[PDB]
RNA sequence: AGUGAGGGCGCGAGCGAUAACGUCCGCGUCCGAGCGCGGGAACAACCGAGACCGCCAGCUAAGGCCCCCAAGUCUGGGCU
RNA sequence: GCAUGAGUAACGAUAAAGAGGGUGAGAAUCCCUCUCGCCGUAAGCCCAAGGGUUCCUACGCAAUGGUCGUCAGCGUAGGG
RNA sequence: GCACCUCGAUGUCGGCUCGUCGCAUCCUGGGGCUGAAGAAGGUCCCAAGGGUUGGGCUGUUCGCCCAUUAAAGCGGCACGCGAGCUGGGUUCAGAACGUCGUGAGACAGUUCGGUCUCUAUCCGCCACGGGCGCAGGAGGCUUGAGGGGGGCUCUUCCUAGUACGAGAGGACCGGAAGGGACGCACCUCUGGUUUCCCAGCUGUCCCUCCAGGGGCAUAAGCUGGGUAGCCAUGUGCGGAAGGGAUAACCGCUGAAAGCAUCUAAGCGGGAAGCCCGCCCCAAGAUGAGGCCUCCCACGGCGUCAAGCCGGUAAGGACCCGGGAAGACGACCCGGUGGAUGGGCCGGGGGUGUAAGCGCCGCGAGGCGUUGAGCCGACCGGUCCCAAUCGUCCGAGGUCU
């Protein structure tokens, strides 16, 4: 009786994988399902990731981008099947995992903060020129 | 009328139909018969239900003699479900679907000795402004020389929780026959680990 | 309530408990065995575990980790030096606690004894 | 999450700036207001030669608001501010521009025009 | 607060009777293995320092 | 005539407080209204503020007649 | 010597509102001092009756006689 | 004089303790050692009032000490 | 009004808190009449189940006003509630205005200021134990007598722009959807806390000079975060459905009284109310109940006592390791034939790249090793440590 593995074994049938790996103080674009009366569309969303907090498949992350002169914040399950895809728009190197002090930051001094992230980008640049060689011949 | 015993997992949400929702799960069965009460016998209809397996090595004698007459194994607990004639030998998590409607039952969480704050939800006194000690205290409790006392059941500070309860038209999300498992919509009382007890509703 | 919360408190303030932590810590490691209350000696029963634990890894981050609790130089050299080899095979469980047959005279506390192993 | 007293950006160009909720009209007694719901509020401060004055009563709903705002898909959306658009007693937009996104609630709750006249629903 | 007082004297009955609880428990006791003194159980005993077979502290 | 009775404001000790001797007569038809909370009595009050009322019902009316006689000349 | 706060009830008057467990007189009565006994559920002053003491004897009063609770589920005759 | 409240309120600053060793009929409370904390325009040091042997030594615990006590501004003697 | 209890003391307004009862009903429910077309309204009858908002002004009760609402009911309870709180008012001593008095002083006139008492004995009330009982002793599982809780309501749409109406408007009946408040439970999500889980920072003192650390700055020095737990702002669910008997009220059949009559015999219908139904307590229900299973026969005396001694039986208690159980008791799990707590290990999760070294820069620093190092509780594993060894109690069944 693993009350544990229980509850874990019931989420696996939810579980993606598909989702790329990211770090606070990313930029990153969701491409979400929305409700349009009737249909239903694909509206995309994009902002520095100021939080992620995991708790296995019941992680879920927090965008914060201005739109238009107001700010917004839009979170996210992890696993949501309303996620079509996430893109990587930029990486950046934070020093703690909650950035909500950014909220109050002129957007030259979010920028001063946020440094790019050499490393990861060019892991980044590093992979995927990686895998290129078998999507070949 | 029908039912199973079973015991708390804990809670996490599925989605279904671009829709989250919350479950709390249990795990069911199975449950052996172990007496069926009859009204030539017992004056009334229901059947006792074992739940988890009891190390024998423990099982004294009136009590092994009982799961004798049976003929199954010993088990940690043994519940009736009221009006429930199981026609099989062991009731299965099989006897619900997903879609049906089920109450629960389960001991809440104990709060030991709870103020008339928690308990009853008394607004208490003013932070400030003013007020000499008397911040959770419950105010006045009657009037004065008529009737000149309290009321039975006057709503005061004293043990809460860790009680009986039943929570009434869960709905069952899903069940997963393969580990005895079963989804409810909702929340149900008490800690996990903790036994509960899943009837169909009464509700129409 | 309480429910699930883990540690004693032990009628002292954080500053102060931890304190008395280490002082039964730095006794304990110095003396070998030493009498207490029960309760101390069931909550440094695996406070002293862990620190020679951590002395069985013998490495250089282990002992300036180890000396912030025990702050003793010549004490820490001993644990690592002595009291680790002791226990490079066996996992965990590097102490014991026995409770004794005689209380204090004067407040009735129930005594222990806590040592470390062979 | 509004209740009287609460102050809002007026996210229109009805000449309004401010106004403090001093009723939230969902049913007999209702707590607090959110995205969708309909607020009496007075106009608190204002541009000259606008059609709200100052001290007027108005009407308006909830279009964006700083408590995070949950969604069934369990995805939530929260803003930097509150604001509303004054809407005539039919309901309908006293203004003819809104500023800064909306939140998308308003197209279920039944404002079509808020929504149209929007730069972004989210 | 306005200093609540007994309104009248408690009766030698009425008194003795709440001390009906207040009777002390004889010690639970167990003999030693080893010197068959007596000693409360699961301590280690005061008269010849044993228990569990091993001898853990001298007495 | 709607008439209130209610506790008066100010000096009077023990007898003040749990006295309602205030008097608030509302004439219904004009919207007219006195108080009196003067004496002690709460009949002295009531005498006195339809006394008041009636005073200031008759010299509402007359005025009206007044600048009607008075306008319909001009 | 004590008394010189009386009170209730019935009746006759004044005051009052042909109110008051109101007030003030007059005739009487009882409580006061008979908060001793029976009745009126309980109840100073209403009904019965003035307790020297004893009785495991008797008759009556008021009020009662279906059970609590002593004595008629009595006898005629009506009504509801 | 002795009860009741009652083995109840309280044990007088929330600066804080722990272990080892010793002494002793007896040790959370006395001594020694190590660790920890607190004051440091004081919670350290020196005058003056006032107090009048409380000073040092040895022996001692009935009472005094809000518990304990082998300890003390306590008791006895000696000295100063 | 009277002056009957209380002057060897019955604390006096308003507010707050907590209510509970009345019904002459404010709303919701059911009705009759209407100057009831419909929608609405008026008036009366039944009905106390639940509900009965937030502000401006004033000490205010009252009252006016703003914004809503199904409604914003009125009364009793020492105008309920100061050994529950407040103390703005009132009702001491200070001081002032107006005012009266030669004056001292005075004012149902006004103004500023003005000590509200740690310990509950009995009854009552909320919780929790101990004893005994329940004619054999037990371990379980139950029956529900009798109680308690709960009971509100709105808007939109379909029926249907239909019946009705000249039009404007606009239904009954039946069906659907979303709300407000309140209740119970829960922690998956949202959102708090999370006194040492991680990191950064100032001053100072210390270890060991550098590095690295430790104390103190609160009873966390400060800051940025933060698991489990406890939580609401978050999540689920609730009020019902239905059965029965009725109120006002509407009827059938029907005399007395050839006719008529809801009634005198008899029958039908009919409320958010009543009894059920739902949830919870519950056999001290001494009327102490029921079902399944277990233990056995007395070992000895005692006339009058269905008694006693005292080993055992089924079992139980003690002690110990613990516990989303808990003030203590109680309750639940476990005690080596064992995973119960501790450590160790893993997973989850938090923090966010340790120390050490190498490289770059005069340097403060930076880059790499590196998502490193540390790492409470949550989910699991592991006998390394600790639940050693033991002790006590408990039938042998009264009579027709
Ligand atoms: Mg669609
Ligand atoms: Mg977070
Ligand atoms: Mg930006
Ligand atoms: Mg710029
Ligand atoms: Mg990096
Ligand atoms: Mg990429
Ligand atoms: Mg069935
Ligand atoms: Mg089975
Ligand atoms: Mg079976
Ligand atoms: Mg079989
Ligand atoms: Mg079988
Ligand atoms: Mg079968
Ligand atoms: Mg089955
Ligand atoms: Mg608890
Ligand atoms: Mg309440
Ligand atoms: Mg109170
Ligand atoms: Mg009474
Ligand atoms: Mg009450
Ligand atoms: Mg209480
Ligand atoms: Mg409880
Ligand atoms: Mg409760
Ligand atoms: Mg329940
Ligand atoms: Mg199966
Ligand atoms: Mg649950
Ligand atoms: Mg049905
Ligand atoms: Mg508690
Ligand atoms: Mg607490
Ligand atoms: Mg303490
Ligand atoms: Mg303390
Ligand atoms: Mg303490
Ligand atoms: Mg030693
Ligand atoms: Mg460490
Ligand atoms: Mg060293
Ligand atoms: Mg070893
Ligand atoms: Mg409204
Ligand atoms: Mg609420
Ligand atoms: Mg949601
Ligand atoms: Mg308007
Ligand atoms: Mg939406
Ligand atoms: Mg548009
Ligand atoms: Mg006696
Ligand atoms: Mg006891
Ligand atoms: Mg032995
Ligand atoms: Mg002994
Ligand atoms: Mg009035
Ligand atoms: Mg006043
Ligand atoms: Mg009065
Ligand atoms: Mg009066
Ligand atoms: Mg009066
Ligand atoms: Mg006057
Ligand atoms: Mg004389
Ligand atoms: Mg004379
Ligand atoms: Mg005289
Ligand atoms: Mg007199
Ligand atoms: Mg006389
Ligand atoms: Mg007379
Ligand atoms: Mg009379
Ligand atoms: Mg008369
Ligand atoms: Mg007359
Ligand atoms: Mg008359
Ligand atoms: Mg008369
Ligand atoms: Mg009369
Ligand atoms: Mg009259
Ligand atoms: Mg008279
Ligand atoms: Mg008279
Ligand atoms: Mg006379
Ligand atoms: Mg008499
Ligand atoms: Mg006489
Ligand atoms: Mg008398
Ligand atoms: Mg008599
Ligand atoms: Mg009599
Ligand atoms: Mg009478
Ligand atoms: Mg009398
Ligand atoms: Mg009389
Ligand atoms: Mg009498
Ligand atoms: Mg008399
Ligand atoms: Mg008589
Ligand atoms: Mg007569
Ligand atoms: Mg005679
Ligand atoms: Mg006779
Ligand atoms: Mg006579
Ligand atoms: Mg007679
Ligand atoms: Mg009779
Ligand atoms: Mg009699
Ligand atoms: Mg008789
Ligand atoms: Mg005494
Ligand atoms: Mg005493
Ligand atoms: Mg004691
Ligand atoms: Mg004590
Ligand atoms: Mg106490
Ligand atoms: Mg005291
Ligand atoms: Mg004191
Ligand atoms: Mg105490
Ligand atoms: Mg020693
Ligand atoms: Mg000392
Ligand atoms: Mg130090
Ligand atoms: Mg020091
Ligand atoms: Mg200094
Ligand atoms: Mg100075
Ligand atoms: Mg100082
Ligand atoms: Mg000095
Ligand atoms: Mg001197
Ligand atoms: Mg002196
Ligand atoms: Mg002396
Ligand atoms: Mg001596
Ligand atoms: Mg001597
Ligand atoms: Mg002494
Ligand atoms: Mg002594
Ligand atoms: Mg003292
Ligand atoms: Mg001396
Ligand atoms: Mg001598
Ligand atoms: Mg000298
Ligand atoms: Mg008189
Ligand atoms: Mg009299
Ligand atoms: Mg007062
Ligand atoms: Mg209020
Ligand atoms: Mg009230
Ligand atoms: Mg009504
Ligand atoms: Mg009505
Ligand atoms: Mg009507
Ligand atoms: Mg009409
Ligand atoms: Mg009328
Ligand atoms: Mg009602
Ligand atoms: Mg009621
Ligand atoms: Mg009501
Ligand atoms: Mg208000
Ligand atoms: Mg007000
Ligand atoms: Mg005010
Ligand atoms: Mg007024
Ligand atoms: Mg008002
Ligand atoms: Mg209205
Ligand atoms: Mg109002
Ligand atoms: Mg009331
Ligand atoms: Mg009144
Ligand atoms: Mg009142
Ligand atoms: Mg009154
Ligand atoms: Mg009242
Ligand atoms: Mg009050
Ligand atoms: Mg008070
Ligand atoms: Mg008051
Ligand atoms: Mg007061
Ligand atoms: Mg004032
Ligand atoms: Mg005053
Ligand atoms: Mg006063
Ligand atoms: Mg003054
Ligand atoms: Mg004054
Ligand atoms: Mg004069
Ligand atoms: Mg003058
Ligand atoms: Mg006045
Ligand atoms: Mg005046
Ligand atoms: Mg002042
Ligand atoms: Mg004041
Ligand atoms: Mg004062
Ligand atoms: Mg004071
Ligand atoms: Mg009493
Ligand atoms: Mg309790
Ligand atoms: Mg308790
Ligand atoms: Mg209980
Ligand atoms: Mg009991
Ligand atoms: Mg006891
Ligand atoms: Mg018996
Ligand atoms: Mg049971
Ligand atoms: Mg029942
Ligand atoms: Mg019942
Ligand atoms: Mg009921
Ligand atoms: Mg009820
Ligand atoms: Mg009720
Ligand atoms: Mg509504
Ligand atoms: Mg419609
Ligand atoms: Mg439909
Ligand atoms: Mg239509
Ligand atoms: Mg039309
Ligand atoms: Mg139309
Ligand atoms: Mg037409
Ligand atoms: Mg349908
Ligand atoms: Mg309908
Ligand atoms: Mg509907
Ligand atoms: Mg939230
Ligand atoms: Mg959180
Ligand atoms: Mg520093
Ligand atoms: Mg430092
Ligand atoms: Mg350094
Ligand atoms: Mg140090
Ligand atoms: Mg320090
Ligand atoms: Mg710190
Ligand atoms: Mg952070
Ligand atoms: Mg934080
Ligand atoms: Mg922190
Ligand atoms: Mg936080
Ligand atoms: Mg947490
Ligand atoms: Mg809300
Ligand atoms: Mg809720
Ligand atoms: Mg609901
Ligand atoms: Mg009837
Ligand atoms: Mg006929
Ligand atoms: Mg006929
Ligand atoms: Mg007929
Ligand atoms: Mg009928
Ligand atoms: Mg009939
Ligand atoms: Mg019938
Ligand atoms: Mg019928
Ligand atoms: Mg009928
Ligand atoms: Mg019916
Ligand atoms: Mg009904
Ligand atoms: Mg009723
Ligand atoms: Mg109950
Ligand atoms: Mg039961
Ligand atoms: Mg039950
Ligand atoms: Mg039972
Ligand atoms: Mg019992
Ligand atoms: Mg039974
Ligand atoms: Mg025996
Ligand atoms: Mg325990
Ligand atoms: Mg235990
Ligand atoms: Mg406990
Ligand atoms: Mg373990
Ligand atoms: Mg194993
Ligand atoms: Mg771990
Ligand atoms: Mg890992
Ligand atoms: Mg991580
Ligand atoms: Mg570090
Ligand atoms: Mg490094
Ligand atoms: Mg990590
Ligand atoms: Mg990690
Ligand atoms: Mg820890
Ligand atoms: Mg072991
Ligand atoms: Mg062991
Ligand atoms: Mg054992
Ligand atoms: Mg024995
Ligand atoms: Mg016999
Ligand atoms: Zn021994």
């Amino acid at each position: 009786m693993n009350r544990g593995a229980l509850i874990k074994l019931v989420e696996s049938r939810y579980v993606r994988t598909d989702l790329p790996e990211f770090r606070p103080g990313d930029t990153v674009r969701v491409s979400y399902k929305v409700k349009e009366g009737n249909r239903t569309r694909i509206q995309d969303f994009e902002g520095i990731v100021i939080r992620i907090r995991r708790n296995g498949f019941n992680t879920t992350f927090t965008v914060r981008k201005v739109s238009y002169g107001v700010g917004v914040e839009r979170i996210f399950p992890l696993h949501s099947p309303l996620i079509q895809k996430i893109d990587i728009v930029q990486r950046g190197r934070a020093r703690r995992a909650k950035l909500y002090f950014i909220r109050n930051l002129s957007d030259r001094e979010i920028r001063r903060k946020l440094r790019a992230d050499r490393k990861r980008i060019d892991k980044d640049r590093a992979a995927e020129r990686a895998a290129k060689e078998e999507v070949q011949k | 009328m029908k039912g199973i015993l079973g015991v708390k997992v804990g809670m996490t949400r599925i989605f279904r139909d671009d829709r989250a929702v919350p479950v709390t799960v249990i795990l069911a069965g199975p449950c052996p018969v172990v007496q069926r009460r009859t009204p030539e016998k017992d004056g009334y209809t229901a059947v006792q239900l074992g739940f988890l397996p009891q190390n024998p090595k423990r099982v004294n004698r009136p009590l092994k003699g009982h799961f004798a007459k049976a003929g199954v194994e010993p088990v940690r607990i043994l519940r009736e479900i009221r009006d429930f004639n199981p026609e099989g030998d062991t009731v299965t998590v099989e006897i619900f679907k997903p879609g049906e409607r089920v109450d629960v039952t389960g001991t809440s969480k104990g709060r030991g000795f709870a103020g008339v704050m928690k308990r009853w939800n008394f607004a208490g006194g003013p932070d400030s402004h003013g007020a000499h000690k008397i911040h959770r205290h419950p105010g006045s409790i009657g009037n004065r020389k008529t009737p000149g006392r309290v009321y039975k059941g006057k709503k005061m500070a004293g043990h809460y929780g860790a009680e009986r309860v039943t929570v009434m038209n869960l709905e069952v999300v899903d069940v997963i026959p393969e580990e005895n498992l079963l989804l409810v919509k909702g929340a149900v009382p008490g800690p996990n680990g903790g036994l509960v007890i899943v009837r169909e509703t009464k509700k129409a | 309530m309480r429910h699930l919360k883990s540690g004693r408190k032990l009628n002292r303030h954080s500053s102060h408990r931890l304190a008395l932590y280490r002082n039964q810590a730095k006794s304990l490691l110095t003396h070998g065995r030493i009498t207490t209350t029960v309760p101390k000696a069931k909550e440094l029963r695996g406070f002293v575990d862990h620190l020679i634990h951590l002395a069985k890894r013998g490495d250089l981050h282990a002992r300036r980790l180890v000396l912030r609790d025990l702050q003793d130089v010549k004490l820490v050299r001993k644990l690592f030096d002595e009291i680790a080899p002791r226990y490079r095979d066996r996992q965990g469980g590097y102490t014991r606690v026995l409770k004794l047959a005689e209380r204090r005279r004067g407040d009735g506390a129930p005594l222990a004894l806590v040592e470390l192993v062979e | 999450m509004i209740q009287p007293q609460t102050y809002l950006e007026v996210a229109d160009n009805t000449g309004a700036r401010k106004i403090m909720c001093i009723r939230v009209l969902k049913g007999s007694n209702a707590k607090y207001a959110t995205v969708g719901d309909v607020i009496v509020a007075s106009v608190k401060e204002a541009i000259p030669r606008g059609a709200v004055k100052e001290g007027d009563v108005v009407k308006a709903v909830v279009v964006r608001t700083k408590k995070e705002v949950k969604r069934p898909d369990g995805s939530a959306i929260r803003f930097d501010d509150n604001a509303a658009v004054i809407i005539n007693n039919q309901l309908e937009p006293r203004g003819t521009r809104v500023f800064g996104p909306v939140a998308r609630e308003l197209r279920e709750k039944g404002f079509m025009k808020i929504v149209s006249l929007a730069p972004e629903v989210l | 607060a306005k200093h609540p007082v007994p309104k009248k004297k408690t009766s030698k009955a009425r008194r003795d009777a709440r001390r009906s609880h207040h009777a002390l428990t004889p010690p639970i006791l167990v003999p030693c293995p080893e010197c068959k003194a007596m000693k409360p159980p699961h301590t280690v005993c005061p008269e010849c320092g044993y228990y569990a077979g091993r001898k853990v502290l001298e007495v | 005539l709607r008439i209130d009775t209610f506790r008066s404001s100010g000096a009077g000790g023990q007898h003040v407080n749990t006295t309602d001797s205030a008097i608030r007569i509302t004439h219904l038809p004009t919207g007219i209204v006195v108080e009196c909370q003067d004496e002690r009595s709460q009949h002295k009050n009531k005498a006195k503020a339809l006394s008041v009322l009636g005073a200031r019902i008759h010299a509402a009316e007359m005025a009206k007649r007044q600048q009607a006689e008075a306008s319909t000349r001009r």
